[PDB]
């Protein structure tokens, strides 16, 4: 078949910016018709690919997000979270000496309009 | 996802213009399939991404006699799976009909499951209510017997038996 | 802590989505009336005005079939979507019983942390739960041991853990640091000091003898 | 189950495996999750008055 696929537009919202990048899913960047980056998920146009990893801001897909940080728009590999080693030993314990009271919300729908 | 135009007409201009007489059926079709495709990534975040930190076990993998090497990642395998997860993964463009990739890869899910495993072995059930608090494992198992109505001396005088039975 | 809740509000996207989904099905259902479905026109009066009955019955029957299909699509989706809001109402009713009318031990069912209490609030087409939880803070590390030897016998805590501050050993409760001296009223005896791995020597004080001088 | 079987100890009968729940360990699967449930099961009863 003569390579085909959907076209989606990535936008931060017109109240933030009017810049957009376009991913052509599993389309090679030589057969589409600046910042052109080839990924195994398709051809990414309009974002620069960096080797750092940040918290996800604008989600693109397959582990890659974009953000307006360092301004045009960038493509980068997402960070998963902070890292932390527990100080385990065979005769050590950790016990709290103080506490806080927290409050959190949870929201649940219960009904629709009757038509 | 399915492209309605390539399914119904298939590169035909006479048919494509006729699709305009049916209204917004393709709008409904794209939204119906997209609305349930977004939930599929949400389903996997709610199961595995229940920990804030990525916990690691100590290099001295040895816990009161309990052997956890079959459930912890094995630094010598495809990506980073446990020996048991390898059994689990080893045992299991037409005309518009497109398959979209998941957001989380299998390597990313393995990293969530290995962090949950490290937390429950080194920190018990404390990391799910705040900061991870270390406690030796033999003492974690004694608490867990207390929680079901068994006194704690029954574990400490039989520690070798329970570790042998668990490992087998 | 409760006062901060208003700041986080002044969220409810799950409630707006319910409104949006029904508004979109009603806007689509009406718009589907302006479709010809391959007929000469889309208006059942205009057909007659410019056509004989023998042929007008066919053209109107096509439009009827098309718009009847629209109603079948609409009603089928309302049944599938009503099952989802029903499952949500069942979860909300279950939390109302178990989070508001009692104290739950179910992890993460009534908020993050150790459940103390919850307060309901009414929202349009929904419910909001204010979850009050207990969160420990500011930990210190200690050395511990499973039991203590005294007179050749093993002593185990009734509730709590043994800790050491560097020079002396105490009994503490597990959820708040509050040390007390290890006595015969705080502990119980079971077995000898030959089966417990990691048992340590210390003094367990008997209140009887210093009362008898 | 992830919260109530792995991040804690449950008393719900049969919810976290058969027997008295002690602990659980998750494993990943291609489109799902596999739980390993560890339970306590009594054995060898005797008669008493
Ligand atoms: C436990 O934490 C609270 C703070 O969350 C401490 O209370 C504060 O103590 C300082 C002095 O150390 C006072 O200046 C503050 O006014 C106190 N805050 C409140 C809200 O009263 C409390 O002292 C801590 N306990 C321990 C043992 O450190
Ligand atoms: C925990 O169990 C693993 C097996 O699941 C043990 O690894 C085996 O060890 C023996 C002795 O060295 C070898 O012959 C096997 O080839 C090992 N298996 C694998 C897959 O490498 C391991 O030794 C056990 N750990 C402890 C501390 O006993
Ligand atoms: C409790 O039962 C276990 C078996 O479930 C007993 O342990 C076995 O004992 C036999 C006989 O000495 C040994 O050959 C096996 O190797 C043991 N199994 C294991 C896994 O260690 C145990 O002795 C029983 N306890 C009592 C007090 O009778
Ligand atoms: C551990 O705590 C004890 C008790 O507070 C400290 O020992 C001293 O104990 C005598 C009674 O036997 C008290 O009169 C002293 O005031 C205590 N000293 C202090 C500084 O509290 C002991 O010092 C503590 N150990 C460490 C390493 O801090
Ligand atoms: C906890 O582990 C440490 C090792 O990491 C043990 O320390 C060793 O203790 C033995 C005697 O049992 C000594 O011969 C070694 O020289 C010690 N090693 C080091 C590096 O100091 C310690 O005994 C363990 N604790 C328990 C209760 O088993
Ligand atoms: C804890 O105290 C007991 C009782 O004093 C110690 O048992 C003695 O151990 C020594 C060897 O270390 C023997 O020579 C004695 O015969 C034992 N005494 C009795 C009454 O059996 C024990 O060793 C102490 N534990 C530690 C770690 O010091
Ligand atoms: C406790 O005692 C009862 C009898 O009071 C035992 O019942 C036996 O059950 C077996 C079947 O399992 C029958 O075939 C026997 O006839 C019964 N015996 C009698 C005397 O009625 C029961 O087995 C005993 N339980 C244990 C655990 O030993
Ligand atoms: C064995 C271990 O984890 N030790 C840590 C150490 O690495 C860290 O620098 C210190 C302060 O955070 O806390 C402790
Ligand atoms: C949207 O625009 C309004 C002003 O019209 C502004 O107050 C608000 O911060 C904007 N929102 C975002 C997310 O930028
Ligand atoms: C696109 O085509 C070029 C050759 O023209 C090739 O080198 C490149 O690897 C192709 N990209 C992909 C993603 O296949
Ligand atoms: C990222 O790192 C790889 C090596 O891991 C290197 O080949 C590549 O050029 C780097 N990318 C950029 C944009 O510097
Ligand atoms: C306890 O000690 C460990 C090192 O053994 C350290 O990493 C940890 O930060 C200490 N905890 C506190 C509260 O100091």
């Amino acid at each position: 078949p003569c390579s085909f696929g959907g076209v989606s537009v990535i936008t931060p919202g017109t109240n933030t910016s009017n810049q957009v990048a376009v991913l052509y899913q599993g389309v090679n960047c030589t057969e589409v018709p600046s910042n052109v980056f080839q990924t195994r998920a398709g051809c990414l146009i309009g974002a620069e690919y960096v080797n750092n990893s940040y918290e996800c801001d604008i989600p693109i897909g397959a582990g890659i997000c974009a953000s307006y940080q360092t301004q045009s728009i960038i493509a980068y590999t997402m960070s998963l979270g902070a890292e932390n080693s527990v100080a385990y030993s065979n005769n050590s314990i950790a016990i709290p000496t103080n506490f806080t009271i927290s409050v959190t919300t949870e929201i649940l729908p219960v009904s629709m309009t009757k038509t | 996802s399915v492209d309605c135009t390539m399914y119904i007409c298939g590169d035909s201009t006479e048919c494509s213009n006729l699709l305009l007489q049916y209204g917004s059926f393709c709008t409904q079709l794209k939204r119906a399939l997209t609305g349930i495709a977004v939930e599929q990534d949400k389903n996997t975040q709610e199961v595995f991404a229940q920990v804030k930190q990525i916990y690691k076990t100590p290099p001295i993998k040895y816990f009161g006699g309990f052997n956890f090497s079959q459930i912890l990642p094995d630094p010598s395998k495809p990506s980073k799976r446990s020996p048991i997860e390898d059994l689990l993964f080893n045992k299991v463009k037409f005309k518009g009909l497109t398959v979209l990739p998941p957001l989380l890869t299998d390597e990313m899910i393995a990293q969530y499951t290995s962090a949950l495993l490290a937390g429950t072995i080194t920190s018990g059930w404390t990391f799910g209510a705040g900061p991870a608090l270390q406690i030796p494992f033999p003492m974690q198992m004694a608490y867990r017997f207390n929680g079901i109505g068994v006194t704690q001396n029954v574990l400490y005088e039989n520690q070798k038996l329970i570790a042998n039975q668990f490992n087998s | 802590a409760i006062g901060k809740i208003q700041d986080s509000l002044s969220a409810l996207g799950k409630l707006q989505d319910v409104v949006n989904h029904n508004a979109q099905a009603l806007n689509t259902l009406v718009k589907q009336l302006s479709s010809k479905f391959g007929a000469i026109s889309s208006v059942l009066n205009d057909i007659f005005s410019r056509l004989d009955p023998p042929e007008a019955e066919v053209q109107i029957d096509r439009l009827i079939t098309g718009r009847l299909q629209s109603l079948q699509t609409y009603v089928t989706q309302q049944l599938i979507r009503a099952a989802e809001i029903r499952a949500s109402a069942n979860l909300a009713a279950t939390k109302m019983s178990e989070c508001v009318l009692g104290q739950s031990k179910r992890v993460d069912f009534c908020g993050k942390g150790y459940h103390l209490m919850s307060f309901p609030q009414s929202a349009p087409h929904g419910v909001v739960f204010l979850h009050v939880t207990y969160v420990p803070a500011q930990e210190k590390n200690f050395t511990t041991a499973p039991a203590i030897c005294h007179d050749g016998k093993a002593h185990f805590p009734r509730e709590g853990v043994f800790v050491s501050n560097g020079t002396h050993w105490f009994v503490t409760q597990r959820n708040f640091y509050e040390p007390q001296i290890i006595t015969t009223d705080n502990t119980f005896v079971s077995g000898n000091c030959d089966v417990v791995i990691g048992i340590v020597n210390n003094t367990v004080y008997d209140p009887l003898q210093p009362e008898l001088d």
